[PDB]
């Protein structure tokens, strides 16, 4: 296994971060994947030397100094993901790749106007069951996961109206218990106090 | 084929 | 121009000791085939590398556990033959122009569970939570909901069908399912999923939303023997029509 | 002061022989062959071995992709058979021939090609298998090959000795004598 | 002890055929394929070349040059290995990069042991048969300096010589042989100058 760092790394959408790879021995060259939630490594990079450029990727391999980095500019969304060096070991009869321990990446949406609210929606084949939607809050806010078992509460999620150019946060909260209300939903975690709570 | 190590 | 590796089945559960078969399409002209494994550690371990329909190099587990294949005239195969609670990874293949000397580009890979045994398999239960006149007053934008729950294992695709044609915009998923009841080793999944889209669009009662999940379970052929229905491979929906008020 | 030296790593496979060869050259002596068959490297000299290491596996890959492209080879060309390179052989002692003083006869096979001889060293006119060493075919600057045999000896003057080298190229199987002159 | 980088061999690919030869004859017909990766070291690694040469029976078809920097057809058995090769940019990237990653790669390791080996020239002088014999035997390495004198005077006709002959064992010998008529009292040297030696051994022989 390639030492690889950092293990994770949170990035504001449009700001740049380095990712490096340590070598214990001389290699080839060395490729760079992006491993998307999806799972499928896409590939970014071949370096046998030198430094590559691809759109607000860049890479550097250095074989004497047995390392090689990756540089992302200008974060976007779509570049959340697992980040892998790989590299042929010149010493190694087996021809294979060396894979790095890998960079999980995650990137902060940047939210123009924030507009905290917590929603009840209806089910489309039943009005007994509902759930809740925390949405429009910032990236800041972090969502707690439920502590009442029978309560079930999802992570945050970002999702991309393109053809408005609107970006925006949501989780989501449902439960069977008759107690559970969409005003407590979210309650375990910290909401902002101006969170639009309809009628 | 040969069987490499690991 | 960029060489695309197929694999399929794109998820795979068996019980232990059966067979798990797994097939890979190398990029037209590429004569290089690999495969990998990675676990949940984001560990990749090297099973075997072809030249054309030969095989060159493969580790001991791959030789005695494992039938590989890549003929001329059929896709490439990797085949366990017992499997094994261990073999639970995702089998990565990859095609190169070259023996060691060119860029390996990977296929979507197949993701095989090895469970001790089948009883435990769920498909997934579907519903669509339509989006509240709060929203719709308050930011001119509707968002539509979608639960998909006790199903296990988590191997599902969800999707959103706007009349009829798959959308992805103002669309985003849970990146991983939660589980029911953590305590519970093979505790069965949920999963959540939003579509969000203008006011406006959600109310015309012509349009229809439709939420997909598709479920990767038994096939025909595998033995079912009980009461319940068989989880086979499956869809399961859920939609919705626009409404106004 | 200056280093000068060249490193060569030649291999090849060859039909209908089946056979190939992987080594490595330092300024025309052989650092080690890989034992195709067995998958080891064969150091040259043992001393060799606690210098370096190489991971033999990677030569069996090797001469599997040589394999698939002589296969290539022959279909690109359609050429009339018609040459083989028949080989110098020259024998000689290793050190300076003192009569009762252990000794080692070199057969020198040079300039041939395909790489492949056969070679019997005759001790008063048969056969000798003992106290005999051999090398893998060695790289030269050229196309062809060349090849030392040794042979072990008591330097008497009662004794003869002669190193017959059969080669494709050579209508007849050639010795080259040797005899202790003074 | 540190493990070596090699060459990892390129696949050639078929299809095309060239007009009509080689290899062996009719009754016995053979085939070769052959290749030399020659790491050339003019100044230890402060100046490499790396030469790879495919042989095909007994013709040279194709070398990658890394002066050149891609493969280049040496005869036209050569070229569709490399239009093929030369296509593939990285293969080219990865080929240009083998000076560093295996050449000077090996060249470190074999500086330890292979580089600063010594082995010390015997020497002996005798007459035949008129014939001066300076037998300079079992050293190392070949850079070697053998030379005949008469009366402390260097003789440089009638010197006849064996040239530097290889034992295939890291061992090297030589004959260098002085063709004279001796007066009475003549002082023959032979003078021998070697890496292996602090200072000129000298033999010396009296008419
Ligand atoms: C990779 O290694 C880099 C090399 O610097 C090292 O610094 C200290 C720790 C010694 O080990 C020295 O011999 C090396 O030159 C580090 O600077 C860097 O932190 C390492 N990064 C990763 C991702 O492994
Ligand atoms: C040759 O270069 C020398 C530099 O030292 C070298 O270091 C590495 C490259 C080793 O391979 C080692 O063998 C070399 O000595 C200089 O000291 C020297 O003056 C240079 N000589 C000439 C003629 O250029
Ligand atoms: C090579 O030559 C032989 C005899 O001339 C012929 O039978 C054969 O078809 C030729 N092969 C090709 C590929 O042209
Ligand atoms: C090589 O020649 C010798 C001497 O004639 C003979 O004994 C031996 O059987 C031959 N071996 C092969 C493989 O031709």
């Amino acid at each position: 296994q390639v030492e690889q760092s950092p293990s994770a790394l949170s990035l504001h959408e449009g700001t740049g971060s380095a990712l490096r790879c340590n070598f214990t021995t001389t290699m080839r060259a060395v490729q760079w994947f992006q491993q998307n939630s999806r799972g499928s490594l896409i590939n970014l990079f071949y370096l046998a030397s030198g430094t590559k450029e691809n759109g607000r990727l860049k890479s550097t391999f250095n074989s004497k100094e047995s390392y090689s980095t990756l540089h992302i500019r200008d974060a976007q969304l779509e570049d959340s993901g697992t980040y892998f060096c790989a590299a042929l070991r010149a010493t190694g009869g087996n021809n294979k790749l060396t894979f790095g321990q890998g960079t999980v990446l995650s990137v902060i949406p940047d939210i123009q106007n924030p507009d905290p609210a917590v929603y009840q929606l209806r089910d489309s084949k039943s009005s007994d069951k509902s759930v809740c939607l925390f949405t429009d809050f910032d990236s800041q806010t972090n969502v707690s996961q439920s502590k009442d078992s029978d309560v079930y509460i999802t992570d945050k999620c970002v999702l991309d109206m393109r053809s408005m150019d609107f970006k925006s946060n949501s989780a989501v909260a449902w439960s069977n218990k008759s107690d559970f209300a969409c005003a407590n939903a979210f309650n375990n975690s910290i909401i902002p106090e101006d969170t639009f709570f309809p009628s | 084929y040969v069987v490499v190590p690991d | 121009a960029d060489p695309k590796v197929i694999q399929t089945p794109r998820y795979l559960v068996k019980g232990q000791g059966q067979k798990a078969k797994m097939r890979c399409i190398p990029e037209k002209g590429h004569p290089v085939v690999f495969w990998y494994q990675q676990n949940k550690n984001n560990e990749f371990k090297f099973l075997i590398n072809f030249q054309n329909q030969e095989v060159l190099q493969q580790i001991d587990m791959t030789e005695k556990r494992f039938s590989a294949e890549c003929p001329s005239n059929s896709p490439c195969s990797l085949e366990i033959q017992s499997s094994e609670a261990g073999d639970s990874a995702l089998y990565l293949c990859a095609s190169s122009l070259n023996w060691s000397q060119d860029t390996q580009y990977f296929g979507p890979g197949t993701r095989l569970l090895v469970l001790e045994d089948l009883k435990n398999v769920f498909p997934p239960e579907v519903a669509v939570f339509e989006p509240s006149e709060a929203e719709i007053s308050h930011t001119q934008k509707a968002t539509l909901v979608c639960l998909a729950t006790g199903f296990y294992p988590d191997h599902v695709e969800l999707s959103w069908w706007v009349n009829g044609k798959e959308v992805h915009s103002g669309v985003c998923t849970d990146p991983q399912p939660l589980k029911e009841q953590p305590a519970l080793n093979d505790s069965r999944y949920a999963l959540s999923s939003r579509l969000r889209v203008s006011a406006t669009f959600w109310q015309n009662p012509r349009n229809h939303f439709r939420c997909q999940v598709q479920f990767y379970g038994l096939s025909e052929n595998d033995e079912w023997t009980q009461d319940r229905a068989k989880p086979v491979t499956q869809i399961v929906s859920a939609e919705a029509w626009g409404r106004a008020d | 002061i200056k280093e000068e030296h060249t490193i060569i790593q030649a291999e090849f496979y060859l039909l209908p022989d089946k056979r190939g060869e992987f080594m490595f050259d330092f300024d025309g002596d052989e650092i080690f062959h890989v034992d195709i068959e067995k998958s080891e490297t064969i150091w040259r000299l043992e001393e060799f071995a606690k210098f370096a290491s190489f991971e033999a596996q990677g030569a069996l890959a090797n001469i599997a992709v040589d394999k698939a492209n002589l296969d290539v080879m022959k279909e690109r060309s359609n050429n009339t058979p018609d040459a083989n390179v028949a080989p110098e052989v020259t024998v000689l002692s290793r050190s300076p021939v003192n009569l009762g003083e252990p000794n080692i006869l070199i057969c020198f096979i040079d300039k041939f090609s395909p790489p492949v001889v056969n070679v019997t060293w005759l001790r008063n006119g048969r056969p000798v298998t003992e106290g005999v060493s051999e090398t893998v075919f060695l790289p030269r600057d050229d196309h062809l090959f060349r090849k030392f045999h040794y042979l072990t000896f008591l330097p008497s003057t009662d004794d003869f000795y002669d190193c017959e080298v059969d080669h494709w190229g050579l209508e007849e199987p050639l010795r080259k004598h040797w005899e202790f002159e003074e | 002890a540190d493990s070596l980088s090699f060459f990892s061999s390129s696949i050639k690919r078929g299809g095309g055929s060239l007009v009509p030869g080689s290899g062996g004859g009719g009754s016995r017909p053979w085939f070769l394929e052959y290749c030399k990766s020659e790491c050339h070291f003019y100044n230890g690694t402060q100046r490499v070349r790396l030469l790879v040469r495919y042989f095909y029976n007994l013709e040279e078809n194709l070398r990658f040059d890394s002066d050149v920097g891609e493969f280049r057809a040496v005869t036209e058995l050569g070229r569709p290995d490399a239009e093929n090769w030369n296509s593939q940019p990285e293969f080219l990237e990865q080929k240009r990069a083998e000076v560093d990653t295996v050449c000077r790669h090996n060249y470190e390791i074999f500086d330890n042991f292979l580089v600063p080996r010594r082995v010390e020239p015997t020497v002996t002088v005798y007459p035949t048969k008129n014939l001066l014999v300076c037998s300079v035997s079992d050293f190392y390495p070949g850079n070697i300096e053998v030379r005949w004198f008469r009366n402390g005077k260097e003789e440089k006709t009638g010197i006849v010589s064996t040239g530097l002959v290889r034992n295939g064992d890291w061992t090297f010998q030589t004959l260098v042989m002085l063709e004279t008529v001796p007066q009475s009292g003549e002082v023959y040297t032979c003078q021998v100058e070697h890496p292996s030696l602090t200072d000129p051994v000298t033999v010396e022989w009296k008419a």
